[PDB]
Order: structure tokens, then C-alpha cells, then sequence
């Protein structure tokens, strides 16, 4: 349990996944879901993924 | 190298098809000749043979289990293309 | 993202917003002229929601302060918290105003400085491409905050139509009528603009302030230096879901949406218990959350002068109970378990009610991470007693021939007095009709 | 190889090119009369692209300077940078000119000194067997740079047809019309030659100079000694891919090819932020590239007088963002990541747009290898506002009977005034038609 704390932060990732998949802190997801709605109102195309990667990066 | 058969064959087909756009323009007063528009009509097909084949790789880039450095570069030119 | 522009205005609205920004630096772990502590980012996970976003880790306040009286701003620059304020966002040095004491003064001064009042306050609007709204941190007492504040409730309704409007307005004092006598006139003129030209208000009574200021605070001569202590804490308490990282109703359009039943019914009752510093020596023994919300619905912490025998025919519709800091959340559902057994809130017989409880972690500070805090945002239909108090003091003054010849010389040609009287009775009749 | 001959011409074109060559010695590590530093070849990998190639490690400038006024050249020879210039390439000592202030003076003087003006400037053409082109470093203000500069745009179009033409021309000042009154006449006569007899221009407004000259430079009396400081840096900034070793668009026919949509649409907007010397004390903490291009598209560094509310119906087509020196290129794709989220550039609805970013290492010098520099070469379709400003000042002057009898005595027999008016409206109509 000490080698993860020095190098990998294993159970810190247990808390970090709760903020995105369990939606613990809402400001990460609300500033997401505000910008994220003008893309979700249209049907998805093959041009969908490329702006979804940096609508994340302007949200984080 | 982006992909072995298709994209390298798509990329050398790009540079061949605009190489005859050199040899078409290089005539004396190109766009007023009948051969200037006759040689052109094959090239207006082959240029959209290349953007639509570039369009075919982007569907393999979105539906993605292949390679991240392939996908980050080809989309970087693609929002530099479609935007 | 969620940037709110505060509109501090008037003689009393500028002082209650001055220590509101001074409260925010002590909890963010920041200094008004520098950054000496590292507690600002590891302890607090969000800071750019009321401040302007940083250029040198200097969180500029998104504040504007206009007043006719230069006395409120000359007691600011000698304080060491004024260097955080900017001398180019609002005014430079030696700013002035009118003479001046009239409701018709600031109502007529809005269209002669119309070019300058809509120039520098709009520069902060396009800083963020998704503006939250506007809060008018103004006053009802006097003619300074009530005269000019009624103008911006009209022209910002159509120029910025998709923005939230909601104000923390303070009510004036009705003890004697010697120093001021124009109090029934300028109050009802702004109160009409607070219902149809404004969505929500947060009422703050003045006669209920000295009820609390002699309750536990133990003063003999009531001064104006105590009016900023009860007000600045509950202002920062109302944005604990918005400033500190919360999940549900973490926006200002989140909290107000779950409490307003209908337009022109938006007057929210406020409550806040812990104000005593000698409680600190006995909170070390795990003082729980099971006893802090039993006294919120009990009419002891209220800041609204209302009748004590008028609560049997009135019914609560929406009640907010905000706990902060250490909550011990394994018993917060246990505190809400005991609500249905007492029925201390009368429930509306036509529809359901709601007791909403929420939590957020407080500042990394020793008086904040140790003592339980309870903020109440009630909505009870006994609020017409204040509207019956103001209207009975309004029609009695018009039969005494008071300020009918002294008030209609400037910019008033027709009798707009019954235009305020019927619309106030429309509020008072639709409140009692709302429980069928 | 890539040798360009600069055509410095006029009263203002000679002074802006005088410090342009004076800027080049401070960054090449060379002296105008000797070579005292070894930094010229190890630090700079290419020097013979604007200078003439060396005979004794003396990099002669490939420059010609003709003007009717002898005052601009008499302030040159006493400066210690004139020994780098040659007294046999252009003129020997005591060169003169006309009297003289007329557009028809230099337009008629071109064919009487036709033998000598095409004799000594062609000796530098056959020095390199692959000539790049010609840049006319001339002026629009006055009749000196506008009268003779319109002649060489015609006779060098067919005698040298396979060469690039593109000019860094400065626009005159339109504040009052007392000292000069011939300003609408000589400007539009050269502006017709800049579109059909010339491929590209680089516009440089005069009313936008004092907008920047009082912005951060803090002067009280605007003099002509400040007009050479904003101009000479962006001239050397435009050739950083060409002088310093770059890879893509490292030629002058590389940069201009990727920005021009069509002929007669070539007016490029210029922007350049860093001009302050006290920024140097805080660039030691790794000031990044992520904040320097957020302010380029923001209309603050622009040198073009345009409308602020006319950018919603106009669309960018080509935008260049040149970073220089220390770039930290692991985040230069990160800076281009944030462009699509704001959409600060309106994009054309008929075709694609392009945000091109490029880098090149700067001079081995301490103010150059420490502070980030951003050069903008925009192309926005709001440039017709200047063409609407010049045309409205052109037809209003012809109805006042101004310079219709005082201008047609020499070498003008027919009315060529509407020949300039329709061709200017052809530019203004095809710009708005270009976004379908």
C-alpha cells in the first residue's frame, strides 16, 4: 500500500472517479453540461467526436 | 505512415491528382482552352475522390479502436478542414 | 460560466456590500492586496464565481457602487480593503452626486447620466460569454437607494431579458417618523418595481434587526456599525452551494427556482441562529445536526416582523434549511425524519410542500470547521402582515395632506398613488387565495 | 536565391525603411561599418535574403531611395548607419528633386527620367539569377510618394511579369484637412493601382497609430519620431520565417499565397501586442503561449480603423498568428485547441477557414530570447468601412468644386474620377458578395 502512494495514487483514483462518473462535484459537470447542450440537440454524425474532446478541455 | 494500404494510397493519390493540376494550368492561357476544360472534368471527379476518401478515414477515426496519435493528428487537420 | 454582477447602490446598500466583499477574503484565504496563503486552491475548489477571474492571481470583485452621497465612499479608501477595489471600474477619486434627498432626484438623474450609467457597467458583462444575472444590492430606506434603483429595474429588464434578477434589499425602520417622513412614499414606489419589474427579492426588516441586536448581542445604544454583521454573513451563507463545491442547486437559478410558487409571491423569510462566540467552548463534544433545525421553524431567528397568532390560517409552501461545514451526514436524513411528527410547518391543503436540506463544506478555518451553521430561506404566507402594515401607513398619510404639494412639482403630473395601492392589494389577495 | 529588392520611395517611405535596415543590424549581431561580433553565423543561420551577398563580410542593403524632397536624405548621412548604404547604388552626394507638391508632378517626372530610373535599379536585379520580387516601400500621404509610385506599378508589371509584388504602404491621416486638401485625390489614384496593377498590399492606418501611441506609450505631443517604431518592428517580424531559418512559408510567396482569397481582396489587417519594456521583469516565471493569442483576435492591437458593430455580418477567411523566439512548442497545439470553443473569428458559411500558426527562433539577444512576441496578419471583410470612409470623402469633395480647375492644367485632359469610383465600388461589392 506504500508503493501506490509514492508512484501511482491508487485509492486517490477511487475518489477521483467519484467526481466524474458518480458526479460528486457538480461544477465540473455543470460547466460541462452548459456548453455540452448545443451539441446534443442535433443528431450525432461522424463529425461528432472531434469537438467533444475539447469541449471537455475547455470545461476542465 | 498513418495507415499501411489505404491512407498511404489515399495520400499518394492526392499528390498525383494535384500534379496534373500543375500540368493542366501550365499551358498558355489555360482556362480558355477546350482541352483546358476537358482535362479538368476528370480532375473535378478525382479531387472529390480524395476528400470523400479522406471522409472515409474520419469515420474510422471516430469509431475508434485503432490508434490515438493517428486520431489526434487527422482530426487536427479536420477541424482545420471542416472549420 | 456562472458570473454574477452585484449592483451595490445607495447609502445603506454600499456599506452592506463593503463588508460582504471583506467577508469573502477571510474565507478564501486571500489578502486584498496579495496572496500569502496556499489555502486558496487546495481548500477552496472554486473562487471565480463572484470575483472576476484572475490575471495575476488577483481576484477583482465584480462590483459597482453608485451613490449620491460621497460620505459612504470616503470611509472606504482609508481602509486597507479598498486596494482590492479598482479605481477605474466604477469611479476615480473625488466622485460626487446630488445635493440630495428625494425619490424624484435619482428617478430623474437616471436619464441625464443615461450614457455613462450604461457604459462602464456593461464592460463587465461581456467578460464571460454566459452571464448568470444581476443582483441589485440596493436599499429601500432614504431617497438615494430607492430613487435610482427603480430606474435600473426597468431598463435592464429588456436589454438583458434572459438574465436572473433577484435582490437582497433591506427594509426601512418604522419606529418613529421624525427624521424621515417620506418613508411611505419612496418604499411603495420601489415595491411595485420589485414584483412586476423584478422576479424575486430577499426581505431584510429593520425593526427585526434590533430585536436580534439586543437578543444575544447585548448592546445599550444601537448604532449603524452593527447592521453590517447580521447581513454580510447570510449573504455569503446564501452562496455556499455556489461558491464552495456543491452538487444540487449550486447556481443562483437553482435555489430560487425551487422556492418561488408564482410571480409576485417571492418574499422569502430568512433565519440564521449561530451568532455567539462563547458557544465555541462546548462544540468540541460532537454537537449534532439533530438539534439545529428544530429551532429554525420555531419563530426565534426570523428577520421578518409578522403576527404571532396569524400562523394557523397561513401555510408554508417552500422551506429551505441549509447546513454548512461539519454536517455529519449519516444523521442528516435523521433530522428530516423528525419534521413530519411535529408538523411545525403548516402545509398547503391544495398541493404538496417541500423541506429541502443541502450541505457544502465551509472554509478551512477554525471558527468555520468547528461550529454548526444553519441558514433558513422560508416562504410563508403571513408576509401580507408587512404589506398590511405598509398600506395602512400609506393611506393614513394621504388623508393628512402630507407631501401632495411638496412632491408633485418635479416630473410627476398625474396621481400614480392608487397605481401602487391596487397592485399591492393584488399581492395581498392572491396570497390568501393561493391556499384553496 | 530569395533576394528581394525593396523600393523605398517618398517622404514617409524613406524614413520607415531607414530604421528598418537599422533594426536588421541589431538582430544580426553586425555593425553597419564592421563585424565585431561572432554571433552573426552561429546564432543566425541565414543573412543573405534581404541584404546583398557579401564581398568582405559587408552585407550591403538591396535598397533604393528616391524622393523629390532632399530633407529626408540630409538627415541620413550624419547618422552613423549611412556608411552601410552605398553612395553609388542610388545617388551620390547632393541629390535633389522637384519643387514640389503634386500627384501630377511625379506622375509626369517618371517618363522624363525614364532612362535613368530603369538603369541603376536593374543592376541589382541580375545579381541573383532567381529573383523573388519587388516590395514598394512607398507612401500614400502627400504627392511625392503617391505621384511617382503609381508609375512603377505599371511598367514593372510587364518588364518583370513573373515576380511577386506586395507593398507595406502607409495610409494617410484623416483628422483635419487644413495643411493638405489634396488627400482624397492622390490616395484613390494610387489605390486603383494597388488592386489591378498590384497583387497584395499591407495596410497601415495613420488614425490608428495615435490610438496606440497614446495607449501604452504615454506621450502628450504626437511627433513624427514615433511613426518609425511601430512600423520597423512588424516589418522585420514579417520576415522571421524568411530571414531566420524556418520550414513552412519561409518565402514571401509562401505567406501571401495562403491568405489571399482572390485578386482585389488583399487588404490584410495587422496586429502586434508587445511594446512595453516594463513587462520584462515578470516574463522570468515562464509566461506561456496560451495567453498571447487570446488577445490577437480581440480588437485591441489592430492598426485598422473599422466599425465595432459591423463584425457580426462580416466573416474572417484567413488569419495568421506568428509566434517568435521562445514558443514552448509542446503547448502551441494547446493554444490552437482553444480557438474553436470561443469562435472569436466569424467563419465564412460557403467555405472553410484557417488559423495558421508558425514559429521561428529570434536573434541571440536578451530582449529577444526572453519575451514572447505575437505578429498578426488577419484578413477580415470589414475592410470596406475604410473604403466607405474614403469614397464618402471623395464624392463630397467633387460637389464643392474643389481641385477641378487647379488639377487638370497639367497632363489631365479627360475626367478619370469616376474611373476610380466604380472600381472602388467593385471592390466593396465583391467583398460582401464573397460570403454567399
Amino acid at each position: 500500500l506504500d508503493v501506490l502512494n509514492k508512484n501511482y495514487n491508487l485509492l486517490e483514483h477511487m475518489q477521483a472517479m467519484r467526481r466524474y462518473l458518480l458526479l460528486g462535484q457538480g461544477d465540473f459537470i455543470r460547466h460541462l453540461m452548459d456548453l455540452l447542450k448545443p451539441e446534443l440537440v442535433r443528431p450525432a454524425t461522424t463529425l461528432y467526436q472531434h469537438n467533444l474532446t475539447g469541449i471537455l478541455e475547455t470545461a476542465v | 505512415f498513418i495507415l499501411l494500404k489505404p491512407v498511404f494510397h489515399c495520400l499518394n493519390e492526392i499528390l498525383e491528382l494535384c500534379h496534373s493540376f500543375c500540368s493542366l494550368v501550365s499551358q498558355n492561357l489555360g482556362p480558355l482552352d477546350e482541352r483546358g476544360a476537358g482535362q479538368l472534368d476528370i480532375l473535378v471527379k478525382g479531387f472529390s475522390c480524395q476528400s470523400s476518401l479522406l471522409f472515409r478515414i474520419l469515420s474510422s477515426v471516430r469509431n475508434h479502436q485503432i490508434n490515438p496519435d493517428l486520431a489526434q493528428l487527422l482530426l487536427r487537420l479536420d477541424y482545420n478542414k471542416y472549420y | 460560466p456562472r458570473e454574477i454582477i452585484t449592483l451595490q447602490l445607495g447609502q445603506c446598500g454600499n456599506q452592506i456590500g463593503f463588508e460582504f466583499w471583506k467577508q469573502l477574503c477571510a474565507e478564501h484565504g486571500i489578502s486584498p492586496e496579495g496572496i500569502v496563503e496556499e489555502f486558496a486552491t487546495e481548500g477552496t475548489d472554486r473562487k471565480d464565481v463572484f470575483f472576476y477571474q484572475a490575471d495575476d492571481e488577483h481576484y477583482i470583485p465584480r462590483a459597482v457602487l453608485l451613490d449620491l452621497e460621497p460620505r459612504v465612499i470616503h470611509s472606504i479608501l482609508n481602509s486597507p480593503y479598498a486596494n482590492l477595489y479598482n479605481p477605474e471600474n466604477i469611479y476615480l477619486s473625488e466622485h460626487g452626486g446630488g445635493a440630495g434627498n428625494n425619490w424624484a432626484s435619482g428617478f430623474s438623474q437616471g436619464e441625464k447620466i443615461h450614457e455613462d450609467i450604461f457604459d462602464i457597467i456593461d464592460r463587465e458583462a461581456d467578460g464571460s460569454d454566459s452571464l448568470e444575472g444581476f443582483v441589485l444590492c440596493h436599499s429601500i430606506a432614504g431617497g438615494t437607494g430607492s430613487g435610482l434603483g427603480s430606474y435600473l429595474l426597468e431598463r435592464l429588464n429588456d436589454r438583458y431579458p434572459k438574465k436572473l434578477v433577484q435582490t437582497y434589499s433591506v427594509f426601512p425602520n418604522q419606529d418613529e417618523m421624525s427624521h424621515v417622513v417620506v418613508q411611505p412614499y419612496n418604499s411603495l414606489l420601489t415595491l411595485k418595481r420589485l414584483t412586476q419589474n423584478a422576479d424575486c427579492v430577499v426581505v431584510l426588516d429593520n425593526t427585526a434587526l434590533n430585536r436580534i441586536a439586543t437578543d444575544r448581542l447585548h448592546i445599550q445604544n444601537p448604532s449603524f456599525s452593527q447592521i453590517n454583521q447580521l447581513v454580510s454573513t447570510i449573504m455569503s451563507a446564501s452562496t455556499t452551494t455556489l461558491r464552495y463545491p456543491g452538487y444540487m442547486n449550486n447556481d443562483l437559478i437553482g435555489l430560487i427556482a425551487s422556492l418561488i410558487p408564482t410571480p409576485r409571491l417571492h418574499f422569502l423569510m430568512t433565519g440564521y441562529t449561530p451568532l455567539t462566540t462563547d458557544q465555541s467552548v462546548a462544540s468540541v463534544r460532537k454537537t449534532t445536526v439533530l438539534d439545529v433545525m428544530r429551532r429554525l421553524l420555531q419563530p426565534k431567528n426570523v428577520m421578518v416582523s409578522t403576527g404571532r397568532d396569524r400562523q394557523t390560517n397561513h401555510c408554508y409552501i417552500a422551506i429551505l434549511n441549509i447546513i454548512q461545514g461539519e454536517v455529519d451526514p449519516t444523521q442528516v436524513h435523521k433530522s428530516l425524519q423528525r419534521i413530519r411528527e411535529r408538523k411545525l410547518a403548516n402545509f398547503i391543503p391544495w398541493g404538496p410542500a417541500s423541506i429541502q436540506v443541502a450541505l457544502s463544506r465551509k472554509s478551512p478555518y477554525l471558527p468555520s470547521a468547528h461550529r454548526v451553521s444553519g441558514l433558513m430561506m422560508a416562504n410563508h404566507t403571513n408576509i401580507s402582515s408587512l404589506f398590511e402594515r405598509t398600506c395602512r401607513q400609506y393611506d393614513k398619510l394621504r388623508k393628512r395632506e402630507a407631501f401632495l404639494e411638496q412632491f408633485r412639482k418635479e416630473d410627476i403630473f398625474k396621481d400614480n398613488f392608487d397605481e401602487l395601492d391596487n397592485s399591492r392589494e393584488i399581492v395581498q389577495q392572491l396570497i390568501d387565495e393561493y391556499h384553496a
